[PDB]
């Protein structure tokens, strides 16, 4: 039972994870650091 | 009896921010240690430097009390939750909310990440906790069966995939992809407003009034008690020493051995200057990463940091 | 492991291995031949193209160096392993050409089995054909003789077919299977041959100087037919141990030349099961059927 | 006649929950009229 | 005896000899099964593949 | 929504030919009984006979038992008031809107928790096959039933479309019959279908074998022996059903006279035997002797 | 050697057969030295038809294992007037004649068309109503019934 | 009791008192109902009283009830009493090693995200909608068997095809249809400490 | 599910400040065990506001 209803809300938006690069701070420095 | 605990040493208050205008109601860390970020009941966000104290920045987007925040630690993201229903996400590159979570039913209690897949999950008042997936903001699936708020969550990559207490007095271990309950404690007598998992030894424990329980993973067998801690517990948090912070709602704190269940030290601390004193109360508190700080989010609107203390020995503090 | 492969868009009707045991060439309706690693994960490398018809039969040399390939499409096709590249493409023949054997350690020499009505012997060098014995009819599978002068063939009307290649007349004869022969594979004995026919009977002969003048030797029973009639086949093992055969049952046969007993009918398939495939060095078995993808047995 | 949910009540048992069973036999118990 | 599959089992990672995987069941077959109840059953009313 | 892998259906609904070719829809109709939408199946039967389509859902299927357009039972294949009565059944199943929508809900829920290999609840507990449902059962398939309908055009005379018009262009069958008006909700919750009546009248009319007066009539008149058979043979016929007392094999008249040491025993053994103890091909016929 | 009364206490209840060697030496034979073996612990009941058999005794649990003390399986020892006419005849089924192995029966009622096929070779002079209350239990559509009911002790007479 | 083995010829026995200790007489041709045994009875409702691999009453049964075994279900004393893991060293309690937990990640990132896109491919409503996927076949062996049906084979081969869906046209069905919630799971059993006294001052406080 | 907008922001407040109440010790600081009365200490919360309010 799914409805073909919809809402402006539900647009595709910010469709692009943004990972944590290398000099922000990614999992591998935070491994390591002291 | 038991063998006898280890020994660590006492931890002394040495910081007091305020800044706040409501109590300050949940508090985490950035993943590279060097700022913490509060939320509190007058709809701030606001920054803090971690090694000075110092404010650095203040966000304004809720309408009501905030009640949780978080930050991702695979992206620039910080998630916070509000009593408004709303669950937003925040992108620390512009200071912006890019992303709002629709759909609780009442207020949001709390949330948590997941640390490998990227989703949300979280917990509200109408008694059913979502589990959000962070970059289509869809629920994929919504955890029911709990019978009233459910007050807190905590979620693994290990398996059961996610604890939830709630305040009829039930704790439930779920599974992330089937999304129904396969265990349910129900050895509290009284709400279950605390959960935290072990670091490193597959095990967890949870916070009531009547005491604090340990469990073992991955179908919650008892282990022991821990009690003594008479009062509405708002908060577990547990260092990777084995240390475990069990504060309460009328501002006293205890300190305990996780492996033995012996309890160290009790502070309790002083109210602000312009306060009752029915306004002490701890509602969050968390340890730094480097695992030497411990934060207090109290609710006569200040935050307290406390260090361990260097110059104290076996002798000087005996083990009882 | 089970070790099922796909990548094939319709049936696949011929698989086997590198000589070397080194590499997996599979192919069928899709019109084009594709190609694994046996070892490791069973990856895919590379696919060879061009065939515009099914391709009916694959068939190596036996060092690994060049690939033949019998097509629909009227045509032969031989390539370059080295490369997946035509060097030539046997044209000439009439009909369908079903069926395609290299001579084995003679000059290069091809036998080619077609749905015109004749069998027909190809050089590869000279563009030419070298010799072609029009019986009456279709034949559907065709093998040489280890001394690559007598050439073995099967068709429609059940009778064995073996000419000699210097006298050019029907040598040897053999008779005794109820309906179409579908398949020959000759041991590496040089001397037994095997015979699938989908009337459900699987027969054994022996070509030598001198044979018993009626050279029935063993019968399995269990091979199935069907609405389909698809194109069935059957193999030696490397040491002439035990038979492989498939069949429109989903059931992979595996019997031995010792007692013809049944030491398996395995499932797992979802359609005909057109082709097994031994391993020369192992005993690794692949099976090519018609549900679109192929199975990597150990035994 | 025309209402939903009327006959909800005097009809059938509303929404009927039948009792769970367990390790006795509840078969041959019945019960009397008014 | 040697090894045996369970018939019931259908998901099997040996590779199965022939008696080793067509071995046939000892007993009676129940008398009070309808054929419908007797036939191997995927869906209501038969197995379908 | 259901979603299915194929219909469940009678073998006289599926047709004559092995190789059918069928059509699906998702989400295609309206369940007349579950109410909520379902994916609906359609295939040809035969040569000339109309298309058929599943009439009703999975769930109202399995929970049920029946063909999810013949709606006959499964098993035997009677109208599903027989085969409750036969059964010894009572289905209780809601009939008013919110109830019914309720019921429907949860015996779903709780069907999804099964393995999809035979109906839910009593459906199990009652396949115990009584004699006279395996009696009444049809024996090989009334095919009648795919042909398609009456031509008001051609029953009128106006079916002008040659010999296509669009339904058998017989005689209208007269509407007084009981045979005509069963209303498809009622023939799935069996309440007042009149093919299920006429059945049980004729199941009514069946020979049994009757019972005696006297408790001290004992002696059981099996006709229609045959010199095939032996003492012994009658004795495996009515030796474990109970406890036998004797056995006079006549064979001047090719009958048998069996007394038993229980009357219930020997009740049950006949009556169970009645026209139908066959063994080695023989019709005997059970009855209770003078 | 012929055990008198082979108890056998299944988690379900106590058990003791009583097996009639001068009706069925080889059996009697076979199943006593089983139970002395010990190695019917840990058969699960491979058959439970109600009203009709408890089937079990099977080192897969599944039907297609069992084996006897001659090897695999041998002949059947027959009675002329043995039967299955009523509960608790103890008699070792079988797929076929002469293979007879691990695999044991009990009647729950008469079974006269199990004679002739199954050598009838005792009856079960211990735990009658318990051989009943495990005949009542709810079985799956494969005899393997939802209780994973197993012996406890498998013994023999002294 | 019982005549001996050879010589319990003769008699016939009807009450189970016959049978001394119990036994059937499969040489005596009756029925043997020893120890309440042959007859088949009513069918009653209670359901199995199992018992544990030791001879214990296993009530877990019945807060179990109607409920999978991957259930856990906590209903016994022993649940409650505190197990001895004062011990920083056992292997028992340390996380699985974190390939494991690779492949959890694996399995629910590849569950979560397509259910995920099935979601919000509802959310596209505007259907870029796909061809229909190419014929199945599906091979069916009916329960029924006789050879009077299906004209004598004893199975049938079937072609799926999934029909057509008219883009203009638009939705068929009520959604919104409410009823109240369904009963809940089995409610779980309440695994408390005993209860303690308020004194009479206590409630006056 | 509707937002809480601009028109709702007091009623919301007060939703949930005395959801809040009625969790924190009308049942997690009780033994007032018979009927805990949490009704009525809603009661006196309210009219503790108001005289708050009016000094």
């Amino acid at each position: 039972q799914l409805s073909k209803q919809y809402s402006s809300r539900d647009l595709p938006s910010h469709t692009k994870i943004k990972y944590r690069q290398t000099t922000q701070d990614a999992p591998e420095e935070v491994r390591n650091r002291d | 009896t038991m063998p006898k605990p280890q020994w660590h040493p006492p931890w002394k208050l040495y910081r007091v921010i305020s800044g706040h205008l409501g109590w300050v109601r949940c508090i985490a860390v950035e993943p590279g240690n060097q700022w913490f970020v509060t939320g509190s009941a007058d709809r701030t966000i606001k920054i803090w430097d971690l090694a000075s104290g110092k404010l650095k920045l203040s966000l304004t987007g809720h309408i009501s009390t905030v009640r949780g925040v978080i930050v991702s630690t695979r992206s620039p993201y910080l998630f916070s939750c509000g009593e408004d229903k709303q669950v937003k996400c925040w992108d620390l590159e512009y200071n912006k909310v890019i992303r709002h979570y629709h759909g609780h039913l009442s207020a949001v209690y709390g949330l948590d990440l997941h640390p490998t897949i990227d989703v949300l999950v979280t917990c509200s008042r109408d008694s059913t906790a979502r589990i959000w997936d962070v970059r289509t903001k869809a629920s994929v699936h919504t955890l029911s069966g709990h019978t009233n708020a459910v007050a807190t969550v905590r979620c693994q990559a290990a398996e059961p995939q996610i604890i939830t207490g709630s305040h009829d007095t039930t704790i439930r271990l779920w599974d992330l992809v089937a999304g129904k309950t396969r265990v349910t404690l129900t050895n509290h007598k009284k709400s279950v407003r605390a959960v935290v998992l072990h670091p490193r030894h597959y095990t967890f424990a949870s916070g009531s009034p009547d005491n604090i329980k340990q469990w073992k993973f991955p179908d919650g067998s008892f282990i022991q008690n821990l009690s003594g801690h008479n009062a509405i517990i708002n908060t577990l948090t547990v260092n990777s020493d084995g240390v475990l912070v069990s504060g309460a709602d009328n501002g006293t704190m205890h300190l305990w051995d996780w492996r033995t269940g012996y309890n160290f030290q009790r502070v309790h601390a002083a109210v602000q200057p312009g306060s009752l004193d029915s306004e002490s109360g701890i509602f969050a508190c968390a340890f730094d990463q480097s695992e030497s700080r411990l934060l207090t989010a109290e609710a006569d609107k200040t935050i307290k940091v406390y260090r361990e203390d260097d110059t104290a020995t076996e002798e000087t503090h005996p083990v009882s | 492991p089970i070790m099922l492969l796909s990548g094939h868009e319709g049936e696949v009707y011929c698989c086997k291995f590198h000589p070397n045991g080194s590499t997996l060439a599979s192919a069928g309706f899709d019109r084009l031949i594709l190609l694994w690693n046996v070892y490791g994960d069973c990856d895919n490398y590379a696919t060879l193209k061009g065939h515009s018809g099914a391709v009916m039969e694959l068939h190596y040399n036996t060092d690994g160096s060049m690939l033949f390939s019998a097509s629909t499409d009227k045509t032969v096709a031989v390539w370059d392993s080295e490369t997946g590249e035509r060097v030539k493409r046997l044209k000439g023949h009439t009909s369908f050409v079903n069926s395609c054997y290299p001579a084995r350690r003679g000059p290069q020499l091809v036998c080619t089995g077609s749905d015109d009505g004749t069998v027909k012997l190809w050089d590869i060098r000279k563009k030419a054909a070298i010799q072609t014995f029009q019986n009456t009819y279709q034949v559907l599978a065709v093998t040489f003789n280890d001394t690559s002068d007598q050439i073995i063939s099967g068709g429609i009307d059940n009778d064995i077919k073996v000419w000699d290649l210097r006298q050019n007349k029907l040598t040897y004869t053999m008779r005794g299977h109820a309906d179409s022969v579908t398949g020959l594979s000759l041991s590496s004995e040089g001397s037994y041959l095997l015979s699938n026919a989908m009337d459900n009977t699987v027969r054994v002969w022996d070509v030598r100087p001198f044979a018993p003048k009626e050279r029935c030797v063993k019968i399995f029973q269990g091979n199935v037919h069907n609405f389909e009639k698809n194109l069935l086949r059957c193999s030696w093992s490397p040491d002439g141990s035990k038979i492989a055969a498939g069949s429109a049952d989903r059931f992979v046969y595996v019997w031995d030349t010792t007692s013809r007993r049944i030491l398996y009918k395995l499932p797992g398939h979802a359609g005909s099961i057109n082709e097994v495939a031994f391993h020369p060095d192992e005993p690794i078995i692949i099976s090519a059927s018609s549900d679109k993808r192929l199975y990597m047995g150990e035994i | 006649r025309k209402r939903k949910r009327g006959v909800d009540y005097n009809a059938e048992i509303p929404f009927e929950k039948k009792p769970a069973l367990g390790f006795y036999d509840t078969s041959e118990e019945n019960y009397q009229a008014l | 005896t040697g090894v045996h599959l369970d018939p019931a089992v259908k998901e099997v990672q040996y590779n199965p000899t022939y008696e080793t995987m067509f071995a046939p069941e000892f007993g009676p077959e129940n008398p009070f099964r309808t054929q419908q109840m007797a036939a191997p059953r995927n869906m209501l009313s038969g197995y379908a593949e | 929504w259901e979603d299915a892998d194929f219909p469940i259906l009678c073998q006289t609904c599926l047709g004559e030919n092995p190789y059918i070719r069928m059509t699906k829809e998702k989400y295609g109709k309206e369940c007349k009984i579950c109410a909520r939408p379902f994916t609906v199946f359609r295939w040809c039967p035969g040569v000339r006979m109309r298309f058929k389509k599943t009439e009703v859902c999975q769930t109202c299927s399995k929970l049920k038992n029946v063909c999810q357009t013949c709606l006959l039972d499964l098993e035997y294949g009677l109208p599903i008031q027989v085969r409750d009565a036969g059964l010894s059944f009572k289905d209780d199943m809601p009939k008013s809107d919110v109830n019914k929508e309720y019921y429907t809900q949860n015996m779903e829920r709780e069907i999804s928790n099964s393995d999809g290999t035979r109906p839910v609840g009593m459906l199990g507990k009652a396949t115990s096959t009584s004699d006279m449902l395996l009696k009444l059962a049809r024996t090989t398939p009334y095919y009648k039933r795919n042909r398609p309908h009456i031509c008001s055009f051609w029953v009128k005379g106006e079916c002008k479309r040659g010999e296509e018009c669009p339904y058998r262009h017989e005689k209208p069958t007269d509407p007084d019959d009981p045979l005509a008006d069963q209303n498809i909700k009622d023939r799935y919750y069996g309440i007042n279908d009149p093919v299920a009546d006429k059945l049980l009248k004729r199941a009514s009319t069946m020979p049994r074998l009757d019972p005696p007066e006297d408790k001290t009539i004992t002696t059981l008149y099996v006709g229609g022996l045959g010199d095939t058979i032996t003492e012994t043979d009658l004795r495996n016929h009515f030796y474990q059903f109970g406890e036998i007392r004797t056995i006079t094999v006549v064979q001047r008249q090719q009958c048998a006279f069996i007394q038993f040491a229980t009357r219930q025993a020997a009740e049950v053994a006949a009556e169970k035997s009645f026209n139908k103890l066959i063994v080695n091909g023989r019709r005997l016929n059970v009855k209770w002797g003078r | 050697w012929q055990p008198p009364n082979v108890y056998l206490e299944t988690s379900m209840g106590i058990i003791v057969l009583e097996l009639y060697w001068k009706h069925a030496p080889k059996t009697c034979k076979n199943f006593a030295e089983l139970a002395r073996r010990g190695y019917y612990n840990g058969t699960k009941f491979h058959r439970i038809i109600k009203d009709f058999m408890i089937q079990g005794g099977d080192p897969t649990g599944t039907g297609r294992g069992g084996a006897s003390i001659y090897g695999k399986q041998f002949e059947d020892e027959l009675h002329p007037d043995l039967k299955f006419t009523g509960a608790g005849i103890l008699a070792m089924a079988n797929a076929g004649p002469d293979t007879n192995g691990s695999q044991f029966f009990v009647t729950l009622a008469p079974t006269q068309w199990l004679d002739g096929k199954h050598t009838i070779f005792g009856r079960v002079c211990q735990g009658i109503g318990m051989v009943n209350r495990v005949g009542m239990v709810e079985t799956n559509s494969q005899d393997r019934p939802v209780d994973d009911v197993k012996i406890i002790k498998a013994y023999p007479s002294g | 009791e019982p005549p001996p083995y050879g010589y319990r010829k003769g008699w016939i026995p009807r009450l189970l008192e016959d049978f001394g200790d119990g036994g059937a007489f499969p040489e005596i041709h009756v029925a043997q109902y020893p120890l309440d045994m042959g007859r088949k009875k009513k069918m009653s409702n209670a359901l199995a009283i199992q018992v544990d691999s030791e001879g214990k009453i296993k009530y877990d049964a019945i807060a179990r009830q109607g409920q999978s075994k991957d259930k856990v279900i906590y209903s016994k004393y022993t649940d409650l009493v505190p197990k001895e893991v004062m011990n920083a060293d056992d292997p028992d309690l340390q996380r699985p090693d974190e390939e494991a937990i690779k492949e959890i990640t694996e399995k629910t990132r590849v569950a979560l995200e397509k259910s995920v896109s099935q979601k919000v491919a509802a959310a596209m409503p505007v259907r870029a909608a796909d061809k229909l996927a190419p014929a199945q076949y599906i091979r069916y062996t009916p329960s029924q068997q006789g050879v009077a049906f299906n004209s004598g084979a004893k199975q049938r081969v079937i072609r799926m095809v999934e029909m057509q869906k008219d883009p203009m046209e638009p939705p068929r069905f009520k959604i919104n249809k409410k009823i109240p919630r369904g009963p809940p799971s089995p409610p779980a059993p309440v695994m408390h400490s005993p209860s303690r006294k308020m004194t009479v001052k206590e409630q006056q406080e | 599910a509707k937002t809480v907008t601009k028109q709702r922001v007091e009623s919301h407040f007060d939703l949930e400040l005395r959801a809040a109440v009625m969790h924190d010790i009308l049942d997690m600081m009780p033994e007032g065990i018979k009927q805990n009365k949490a009704r009525t200490i809603l009661q006196h919360l309210s009219e503790a506001w108001r005289c708050w309010k009016a000094n």
